RNA sequence: AAACCAUAGUUAUGACGAUUGCUCUUUCCCGUGCUGGAUCGAGUAACCCAAUGGAGCUUACUAUUCUUGGUCCAUGGAUU
RNA sequence: AGUCUCCCACCAAUUCGUAUGCGGAAAACGUAAUGAGAUUUAAAAAUAAUUGUUUAAAUCAACUCAUUAAGGAGGAUGCCC
């Protein structure tokens, strides 16, 4: 497949309740001042400075996790159109992460457009996300199996 | 020649026209992209079967015809660049220095 | 090069059943062929349309090429071919040659009607056009069909074999041999021997002072005979064989592994060719630097 | 009741003999060479034929079943 | 040869009174310069004549269509000078 199974990323229902938490926890974040948002934590919410981190400049830390709002519409075809393959051609190991219900645009009402990704390797951030690798992980190349493109 | 024999290689030529428009040539050669896309289209317009319009929109390029494509199988990258908006939002590529830019 | 594709088969219907005293004449007559000189030799088989054909496959020949002219084949050194000659005068509606055709290998028509030739003319899918040269002809032939039909393929066929039957006979096959190469234009033109015993077989020269003495030059006999018979033995192979004219299953890497020439490797059953492999990517394309 | 008229005219253009010329191959000679000369041979083809006259276009022809001129980001070999 | 086209009486004009790229009485006629095109096209195919194959679809070559009215004078550019 290209895009194919690229619709069905998560699959799990133990997501909401703490769903919210972590946007309690973004409120946390964004509530201090322009400097103190990314004072403990590396937070970007520019496509351009997202894109350029993933083009190559830093390889610090391996563990990355982009989050996107999608999977409904009011939204940027044209940009969700390839930051899968881009998180993926990326030599970090990105998690990107889709928010499974369509009435969290709060998202996209606070940061910027509803995108976001973040250097994992604080002890809060890996606290969860050794608790979400073990939730879902589904990334591959299109160029390896291109065996389901769109038949039928 | 049996209808369901016949669907059964429709299917697979089409699997084999798209599994040769990757790997190394039609990502590099320009030429061999934009040959293969031909084909590959020359062929789907002979069977009269519409063409999926979510992949249809961002599925290849337009000047050269090569994958649109950012940086188990290291390959080439398609788009050496794609900004933010500045004005409006666009994707260039290496093959060519053409750029398609699309509007929010 | 020398071909000869008019041997009769003693049988003309399914209900015969073919006694031993005439395969081995025809094995005899065989002999005589190749004693003297002979390449290719395509016996044929005659039977009528109008009666129903049998619906089999595998009992549709009854020449059986690899049971005893292939024990013979390995001591005579040449090939064999079955044809068969739909003699057909009215347009009834038994007609099934799509398995006739892929059974045998070249099939001939032999025409008694003007209309029955005009649509074994147009619409028969056929390789060779024989007339009655025993009996009269039906009508007057024309030029332009006959010539619209050799630039369409099939072409006309002369026994100088017939002649030797009888006596009142000589004079009908030469009133319609000269016709037909009066009409003809003498560009397609095969000739055949339809001899059934080895006493009526002659060598090429004397075939050559026949044609010479009918009215067709002995260069464009030769030139018939060697390029004209191997052109249409081509046809009907190819026609069956492989697809229609587009895909082959025989490859020739030399001289001698042609889709005529050779007939013990090719399977017939089926029409695969196991070949142990010849061709991989590792060696080098040029020929004259290709070395093993 | 005729207007009847073709440097072929109504489907006729027949039978052979002789001479010159052209293609390749066989050899000789002067001065490498010459639209050179002389023998030993083969070939002079194929497409097809008028029916009142002229022009344009298209379609059949030339493989030991006559020939000629040029072109080719066609391949094959050699030198720089 | 061919189911192709046209001339073989005129008409200061209901009679193609058509100064329209050139030649031509006409021609479903020859050719010249430029741009584009391929059942996704102006139109050729895999839902008037002719030709066995019957334009092209790397580049060249070939087909189709779309523009360029005749003669004299002035200025600019390029070549021998
Ligand atoms: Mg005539
Ligand atoms: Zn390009």
């Amino acid at each position: 497949p290209f895009t194919n199974e690229a619709h069905m990323w998560p699959r799990v229902h133990d997501q909401p309740l703490i769903w919210q938490l972590l946007q309690s926890s973004i409120i946390n974040k964004l509530i201090h001042i322009q400097s103190k948002e990314n004072y403990p934590w590396e937070l970007y919410t520019d496509f351009n400075e997202i894109v350029q981190y993933l083009s190559g400049a830093h390889g610090n830390s391996d563990p990355v996790c982009l989050f996107v709002c999608n999977k409904d519409p009011d939204v940027p075809l044209v940009l969700l159109q390839q930051i899968p393959l881009l998180c993926y051609m990326a030599p970090m190991t990105v998690k990107l992460v889709q928010l499974p219900k369509s009435a969290m645009d709060t998202f996209k009402s606070v940061s910027k457009y509803g995108m976001l990704l973040l250097r994992c390797d604080d002890r809060v951030d890996k606290k969860f996300v050794s608790q979400i690798q073990k939730n879902v992980d589904l990334l591959q190349f299109p160029w390896l199996n291109a065996i389901k493109y769109r038949p039928t | 020649m049996n209808k369901d024999q016949a669907e059964k290689y429709q299917e697979r030529s089409l699997r084999q026209k798209y599994n040769l428009l990757h790997v190394l040539p039609t990502l590099n050669s320009r030429a061999l992209s934009g040959l293969y896309y031909k084909n590959f289209h020359n062929s789907v317009k002979r069977y009269q079967i519409m063409l999926p319009e979510q992949l249809k929109s961002g599925k290849f390029c337009s000047h050269c015809g090569c994958v649109y494509v950012p940086n188990g199988d290291s390959d080439e990258l398609g788009g050496e660049s794609m900004e933010g908006p500045k004005k409006c939002i666009q994707v260039n590529c290496l093959n060519c220095e053409k750029s398609k830019l699309f509007e929010w | 090069m020398l071909v000869d594709l008019n041997v009769p088969w003693p049988q003309n219907s399914y209900a015969d059943k073919v006694t031993s005293q005439a395969v081995n004449n025809l094995i005899k007559t065989l002999s005589t062929l190749h004693m003297l000189g002979y390449t290719h030799i395509a016996i044929n088989f005659t039977v009528n349309h109008s009666e129903k054909f049998p619906n089999d496959v595998k009992l549709l020949n009854p020449i059986d090429i690899k049971r005893r002219f292939g024990e013979l084949m390995d001591r005579t050194g040449l090939k064999l071919y079955s044809r068969i000659t739909l003699i057909i005068d009215d347009p009834s509606k038994g007609q099934s040659l799509s398995k006739i055709s892929q059974a045998f290998d070249i099939v001939a028509a032999l025409p008694i009607s003007e209309k029955g030739l005009t649509l074994s003319t147009t619409n028969l899918d056929i390789d060779l056009l024989t007339f009655q040269y025993g009996s009269r002809l039906p009508t007057f032939l024309k030029h332009k069909s006959i010539c619209s039909c050799v630039n369409r393929g099939v072409k006309l066929e002369i026994v100088y074999g017939y002649a030797l039957r009888d006596v009142q006979a000589r004079r009908q096959f030469v009133s319609n041999v000269r016709s037909v190469i009066r009409s003809s234009r003498s560009r397609g033109i095969v000739i055949g021997s339809g001899a059934m015993s080895p006493l009526e077989c002659r060598n090429i020269l004397g075939v050559t002072s026949l044609i010479k003495n009918l009215g067709l030059p002995s260069d464009r006999c030769s030139k018939a005979m060697g390029d004209l018979a191997s052109l249409v033995l081509l046809n009907g192979r190819l026609r069956n064989k492989s697809h229609k004219q587009t895909i082959v299953t025989g490859g020739g890497s030399g001289n001698g592994d042609d889709v005529v020439n050779d007939v013990q490797g090719i399977d017939d059953v089926q029409t695969i060719k196991v070949v142990k492999r010849s061709m991989d990517a590792e060696q080098l394309g040029h020929a004259s630097k290709r070395h093993k």
